């Protein structure tokens, strides 16, 4: 529920 | 004299930029929406000497003693404007109260690249009575007025 | 019985002991070994009250039961003044708390050899609310005032 | 199409903390100031596509002379750094940008005045970064490219 | 006919002031761990006097004028002035010794010790203040010359 | 150059240092060791003139003396004559400039009326002000008025 | 942006640097080593504009004495040799630039001294014999110190348009 | 990291 792309 | 405020919102709206332009005084080019300290600053609020121990939340002790919430959306967004109930009810969900001091402010009104007209950013805010302002941390517009006006909302609720 | 367990953090050569042993033993310590730390103590008629300062003149190289810490920099330094965050966040890290009673004092204000204006020595202390004073063990300035104002900060935190 | 940048500065300022935050994306809690690789990354720099092959030196087109706003020694070491860069390139006009790192800290002494009239004493841009926030972190390197573009044309 | 001393820390420019006024050129580097008793006549201030100077590095009894010097691109040095103020008053066991606090190396743009500090401190003894930089020969001679005025004063 | 060498005499507990250090170093000394005394100094734009106050904050154990009592004392106010005659005794003169001031007048716990703190001051001609280092009241005017007394005695 | 590359030519002992270091570094240079010459600079709110004075006290040097957009040819008003080296540094400036129309301003420096011989007449008819403006500076005073540099920019601006 | 110098 975060990460990057 | 002192108040412990919170700033809820989505990523990319300006949550910290308001906390770090009213407090630390300069447009934060980019502040990671993934970290949150419990910032603070004393100011000569409204003929009064008060301490704004804020919190730039990014999804204890505060999200309970949140005396006034800065539920904020972006005027060049849309999903963030639509996210405020999941932020509107969240604030009411924890506090289990239908009357919590809050102020819906519209951030980043400095952009001409905007879609969310003032109507939206009113009839929504008129659907909680709670005040509305239009901020932009690149300008320091209603930046202090959003926080200041929240204080009036706290003072009221108790008395 | 009324007591308080206090700690005195800071760099070497600022005056950590000079405060501990001018308030307690009552004379300007020309020099005290910065590589030792005893847990000094003394009863004083603190504020219309009878309290026992079990201080600790720490030097690193207790700090759990630290009721009120005395994080102290030098006004004729700057390295000691930039170590505040690294002595600040230390105190928060151990107590795993963002609200621990403290007072940042500016020691050795008796020198005209001074650089750290009271501005920096306030905006920083204002950036945790916590009080500020300007001591000088050669004079016994806010020496006692520094320790006494920590007691109030302890009294507050509980109630 | 690329640019070859360098990052000079003292120990304890945050030379690498910038250099790995903007390239590898995370605040390096502590990077041993005794090593230096020639880092690189492609980014859509400013309406253009360029490759920032950098080098955070520790003891060439655009240097990143960097001091710490919570320092003083590093701030006063900039001539020993601003002459060094001029000394190598035997040129009195080499593109650079003096940035003030780690402005996230309230334990700060170097006011923005110093961190301007000094930068204004070469014209070269000034920003204030803090690799714990990614503030002007990219802005510092991004602005350096602008300084490279100028000098040619 | 004056015996002067140049007190200061390492890295301020203690030697740079003694060898640019006397030997006339910017000393690219002087090994501070050494100290001669340097001298030079100059037509000081409408008068003919001999500057038998001393670039101390840690006379200290006949030091008629101490050139207590800090670096405007330092701070540890500017803070040490008390450690050097009291030194001079300690030896001479006197709270009134002719001296002049000068801010050396004002030529560098990396300056933090503003002229305010470099005055209210100097104002806290009355004793004059100047701003030298041996790369320029600015108040370099002015610092030594004005010390002479302070020696003449104390006597009369 | 223009200067004045002043001395601040009085008992312990009045605030001899609180006036020296609030005029000069600018902040209420919450407490000053009454067993120390430096010959403090400061340049100020005294009275349309550029004069240097090289003061002295004596505690025992000169051009103008600042003989001072506490308005919330009585022992300190009754040592004036002994601090008086001390000043006369050294300068072996009955006409030395000074100014008797009443310090710590910021306190309501006061007993020494302005009457006493005048009839006594009127019994040497020399002025009288009421200072309080917590406020910076006549603090400077106490020292400033001394300079005029020095200027007078000369010409 | 808005930049201007200026040069300060003159003899030794007039105060070429004193004007460069009083306008920029803001204090009277009691004595500056005449054997050195850096390319000083400073941003100022010039004349309803924002301009950058990269100056050069002469005593890259090709790069400047070649794009010296405006030269500050300066004599001392308590001199005469420096005032006679007028024709030697102005032919110099028009030699390199191979131009008889180079923006410049002849200033009379050190007009603070009562020991002056070069009347304002000389210090006009000569400046009138290139049209270029004249002012009277003194770095210990900051008189026309900035006025000399500011008026040079006007001459740079004009020459183009 | 104790030292005297
Ligand atoms: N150029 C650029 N600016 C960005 C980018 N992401 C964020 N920003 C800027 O940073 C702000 C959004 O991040 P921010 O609002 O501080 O995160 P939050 O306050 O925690 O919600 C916006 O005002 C943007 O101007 C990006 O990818 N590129
Ligand atoms: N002998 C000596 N004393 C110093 C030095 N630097 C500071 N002091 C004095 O030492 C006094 C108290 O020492 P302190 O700083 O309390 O020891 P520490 O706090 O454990 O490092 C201060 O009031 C200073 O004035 C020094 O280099 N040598
Ligand atoms: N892991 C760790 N990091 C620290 C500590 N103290 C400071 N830091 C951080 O580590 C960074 C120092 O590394 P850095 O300055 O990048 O090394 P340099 O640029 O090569 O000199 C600073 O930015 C601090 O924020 C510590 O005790 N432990
Ligand atoms: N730029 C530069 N200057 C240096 C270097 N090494 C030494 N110096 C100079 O060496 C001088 C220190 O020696 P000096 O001041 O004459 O000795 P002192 O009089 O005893 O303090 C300074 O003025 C520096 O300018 C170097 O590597 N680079
Ligand atoms: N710690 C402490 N400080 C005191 C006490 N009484 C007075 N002081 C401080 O000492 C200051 C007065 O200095 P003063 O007595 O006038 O100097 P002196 O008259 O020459 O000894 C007052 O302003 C108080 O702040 C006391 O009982 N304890
Ligand atoms: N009386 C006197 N004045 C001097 C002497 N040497 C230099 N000066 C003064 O120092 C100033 C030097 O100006 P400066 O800017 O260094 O000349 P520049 O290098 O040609 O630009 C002049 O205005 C002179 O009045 C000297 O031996 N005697
Ligand atoms: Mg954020
Ligand atoms: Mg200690
Ligand atoms: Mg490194
Ligand atoms: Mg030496
Ligand atoms: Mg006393
Ligand atoms: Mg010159």
């Amino acid at each position: 529920l975060y990460d990057v792309a | 004299t002192e108040y412990k405020l919170v700033v809820v919102g989505a990523v990319g709206v300006g949550k910290s930029a308001l906390t770090i332009q009213l407090i630390q005084n300069h447009f934060v080019d980019e502040y990671d929406p993934t970290i949150e300290d419990s910032y603070r600053k004393q100011v000569v609020i409204d003929g009064e000497t008060c301490l704004l121990d804020i919190l730039d939340t990014a999804g204890d002790q505060y999200m309970r003693t949140g005396e006034g919430f800065l539920c904020v959306f972006a005027i060049n967004n849309t999903k963030s404007f639509e996210d405020i109930h999941h932020y509107r009810e969240q604030i009411k969900r924890v506090k289990d109260s239908e009357d919590v001091p809050m102020v819906l402010v519209g951030n980043k009104c400095d952009l001409p690249s905007r879609t969310v007209d003032t109507k939206q950013a009113q009839d929504l805010a008129r659907s909680y009575g709670i005040p509305f302002i239009e901020t932009s941390a690149k300008t320091r517009q209603g930046v202090d007025d959003a926080f200041y006006t929240l204080v009036r909302e706290i003072r009221k609720h108790k008395e």
